[PDB]
């Protein structure tokens, strides 16, 4: 018992545990696209900080705070992963479906990218089964559905009590969302580096884990 | 004529008529009969010291006392469904508001809620136009729920029979909780004037000897909440439904003495008119206490209810007011 | 009444543990009938004995 | 259970809050995760009101 | 709309035996038939009073047994001797149920003038073929 209190709060007290300072840069954020909106026309009012300024139309996002925010969001997302629970990524959007699976199934994470049935989290022993656990963190890569309204899985989590880290475009709403990032959802340079990166994040936080177990087994 | 009779079920369906059902199959048991036989394998055991008891008629006044005994059966069976009306009342007769439906359902994880109060705050009668059917009847209950311990919430629920109705609001009510502030935990901490959907809701923070005056569903919900001081009045319409979300909104809307303190970053200090001008403190911001003293107008600017103001003259002249009426 | 249904209890000026459950504990001022439901020859009664 | 409102506050508000009224009687793993590093701005929820009048946006254009 | 012998839709909690639960419609397609005996067949006399009997011992058994009984009771006629099958539910304690026995057999026997066989197949409870 008390061994392993230890080993769940040790963690706690390095801002650094899983090292992802060095996992991206603001340059690294800057030639995968993300610094791209959409036009000022499509902007969401709620955006209005996140942004740095529209050139000729196009808005721009602020890469200082895409990384701020991402750091947080990443140290999150592992801490989680560490702590052996549910990751649900989720977008709709179709050009990026197999990515995502394809990334998901690999961290031994869980994907749903579909149409997502309506009282999911909200009715979930009906649904899924007699008795279910529920996705632990939901990660969004996109935050809207395919008629540009924001995802259920949004209103849900947060509903449920479930942190929700996601990527909020220019158009999107992210208020109901825990941990945002803002940046660009649409380019596929983007959307592969926001996979890879939480890939790893979650990799790294696995890893991490069976370590801190075997050195628990040496102690004992 | 024994092949004209029927079995009972079916006497019973068109006895009732449904397009109180008393049983025949109650006291008798097997091989009695007013001839009086004792059979060796039911009215008897089918031993004595000496084996195989053989077939016996009992007496004339031994027949009359079991005869006796099945009428003052009948009699105990009459007795005992008559007794059967006995009430708790919630808040008149026939009303169901403040009726208490008793502590929610354990939910499917085992989860099990003993401390959780249910009151019934509004049960009512809704209609609907089906072209089957013509009208349709469904029932609908506001219920709310709480712990006394601050934590409290309610729904909605509805069915075509009402128990079904109880129900489906208790369990619902148990999903949205609200967790209510409460100062030195009886009153609320600051007062709170709250306009929703044309009710007005306006409560006075009490001191302690004053317990729960208040609008008789609000005195409800705030025994299920646990603050036991209160003043409120309700302006406008009293419906159930805006008033109960309406005081929940604002009972959520509360401004903490710790929050208080954070964002002006200074000590927040209590006078008592018991205690004179000992100066108590509450809160301190934790963080920088600011240096900077704050500005004291001579004319501050405030929303000011009329009715208050009112009040504070002697202008409230209304026989109803201060009446005496029962404990909280 | 509380008072009287339970012939049991005794109003006198002795007994601080019955005197004390009508008299308001901050206050320190008797309660009116209502507030309580005794009868009023049982809240003279204990007005007279409070004193 | 726990609180559905998706308005009333922020989840770590109603989940901190629902604790402390000893409702909830598992502290949730993601609870203590934040606790320890929380994010810029609690996620309260805001209705997204549309602009009136002489209101414009604070962006600044780019030149 | 057909009211014949049915067994109506409840709010869906109602426990209904196999054979309550099927319409007149399917006798000799899914149902069987309760009783048996030659007399419906094409050259065949005295239908009429294996009729009458039949209907007299659903309503004896009925009655001599109560509150006992499980589903419909089963006759069979077979070169003159009457084999009674029941299914019955377990009430009474075991020497009642073969007091009864013996009181039937005898009286049944004596009554129709033909040698009746009686048989007892005991139930925990009503089988339950839909809804519950
Ligand atoms: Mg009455
Ligand atoms: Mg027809
Ligand atoms: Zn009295």
């Amino acid at each position: 018992n008390d061994l392993r209190d230890r080993i769940l709060s040790e963690p706690l007290k390095h801002a650094d545990f899983f090292n992802l300072k060095e996992l991206f840069s603001v340059r690294s954020l800057f030639d995968a696209r993300v610094h791209l909106g959409h036009k000022a026309g499509c902007r969401h009012r709620f955006m209005e900080p996140y942004l740095f300024g529209s050139r000729l139309g196009q808005d721009i996002i602020d890469l200082e705070q895409t990384a701020a925010h991402l750091q947080l969001a990443l140290n999150f997302t592992a801490h989680v992963a560490y702590r052996e629970g549910i990751i649900l990524f989720v977008s709709r959007h179709r050009q990026f479906a197999h990515l995502i699976e394809t990334t998901a199934r690999d961290c031994g994470e869980y994907a749903h990218t579909r149409y997502f049935k309506g009282g999911l989290l909200t009715n979930a022993p009906l649904l899924l089964g007699p008795g279910v656990r529920l996705p632990d963190l939901i990660i969004f890569l996109h935050t809207l559905n395919n008629v540009f309204e924001p995802h259920v899985a949004v209103r849900d989590a947060a509903k449920m009590n479930i942190p929700t880290v996601g990527i909020v475009d220019t158009n999107c709403n992210p208020a109901l969302i825990t941990y945002p990032v803002p940046g660009n959802d649409d380019s596929p340079p983007a959307v592969r580096l926001f996979c890879r990166l939480f890939q790893v994040a979650i990799s790294r936080a696995k890893e991490k884990r069976r370590q801190v177990e075997a050195l628990y087994r040496l102690q004992g | 004529s024994f092949f004209t009779k029927l079995t009972a079920d079916e006497l019973w369906k068109g006895a009732l008529a449904e397009s109180r059902r008393k049983d025949l199959n109650r006291g008798q048991i097997i091989g009695e009969g007013r001839h009086g036989f004792l059979w060796p394998g039911l009215n008897i055991p089918l031993m004595r010291n000496g084996a195989v008891q053989t077939i016996a008629q009992r007496s004339k006044e031994d027949q009359e006392k079991v005869e006796a005994d099945m009428v003052q059966q009948r009699e105990e069976w009459d007795r005992r469904r008559k007794m059967k009306v006995k009430r708790e009342r919630g808040w008149s007769g026939n009303t169901w508001g403040g009726v208490s439906l008793g502590p929610p359902d354990p939910g499917p994880n085992g989860e099990t809620y003993d401390d959780f109060d249910t009151r019934i705050l509004e049960v009512r009668n809704v209609f609907n136009m089906t072209a089957k059917e013509g009208r349709k009847r469904s029932v609908r209950v506001l219920v709310a729920v709480g712990n006394g311990k601050g934590a409290a919430g309610f729904a909605i629920g509805k069915a075509t029979e009402r128990a079904d109705a109880f129900r489906k609001a208790k369990n619902r009510a148990v999903h949205y909780l609200h967790y209510i502030e409460r100062y030195e935990d009886h009153t609320i901490y600051h007062d709170i004037s709250l306009k929703f959907k044309r009710t007005h809701i306006k409560m006075k923070k009490q001191p302690r000897g004053y317990g729960l005056h208040c609008h008789r569903a609000i005195m409800t919900i705030c025994r299920l909440i646990g603050i036991k001081d209160l003043y409120a009045k309700v302006s406008g319409s009293v419906n159930m439904l805006n008033l109960t979300r309406g005081l929940f909104l604002g009972l959520s809307r509360q401004e903490t003495h710790q929050q208080l303190a954070d964002k002006k970053s200074l000590h927040v200090v209590e006078f008592r008119e018991e205690c004179g001008p000992l100066p108590i403190v509450v809160a301190s911001p934790q963080g920088a206490l600011r240096k900077d003293p704050e500005p004291e107008d001579e004319v501050p600017d405030i929303t000011l209810d009329w009715e208050d103001v009112k009040a504070a003259q002697g202008m409230k002249r209304s026989v109803w007011s201060g009446l005496k009426r029962a404990a909280t | 009444c509380p008072i009287c249904r339970d012939q049991k209890l005794h109003v006198d000026f002795r007994n601080v543990k019955l005197l004390e459950q009508f008299v308001c504990a901050h206050t320190g001022i008797i309660f009116h009938a209502p507030y309580t439901g005794v009868c009023m020859k049982q809240h003279k009664k204990l007005t007279q004995a409070i004193q | 259970a726990g609180s559905r409102l998706e308005t009333v506050g922020s989840i770590f508000s109603r989940t901190r809050d629902l604790i402390r009224a000893g409702v909830l009687k598992e502290k949730p793993l993601w609870l203590d995760i934040y606790n320890a590093f929380p994010p810029l701005r609690e996620p309260v929820f805001r209705r997204p009101r549309l602009r009136y009048g002489k209101a414009k946006a604070a962006v600044q254009d780019i030149f | 709309k057909n009211r014949a012998a049915r067994v109506r839709v409840s709010k869906g909690d109602k426990p209904v035996t196999y054979e309550e639960a099927h319409a007149p419609h399917y006798i000799a397609h899914r149902k069987g038939w309760l009783s048996l005996h030659t007399g419906n067949l094409d050259g065949e006399d005295h239908a009429a009073e294996r009729t009458v009997e039949d209907v007299f011992l659903r309503k004896f058994m009925l009655g001599t047994f109560p509150g006992c009984l499980a589903d419909q009771l089963v006759l069979k006629r077979r070169a003159n001797q009457l084999e009674i099958c029941a299914l019955v539910l377990r009430q009474l304690p075991p020497h009642k149920f073969y007091f009864l026995v013996g009181y039937s057999e005898t009286l049944l026997s004596h009554f129709y003038k033909c040698p009746v066989h009686l048989h007892l197949q005991t139930v925990p409870s009503k089988v339950v073929y839909k809804y519950i």
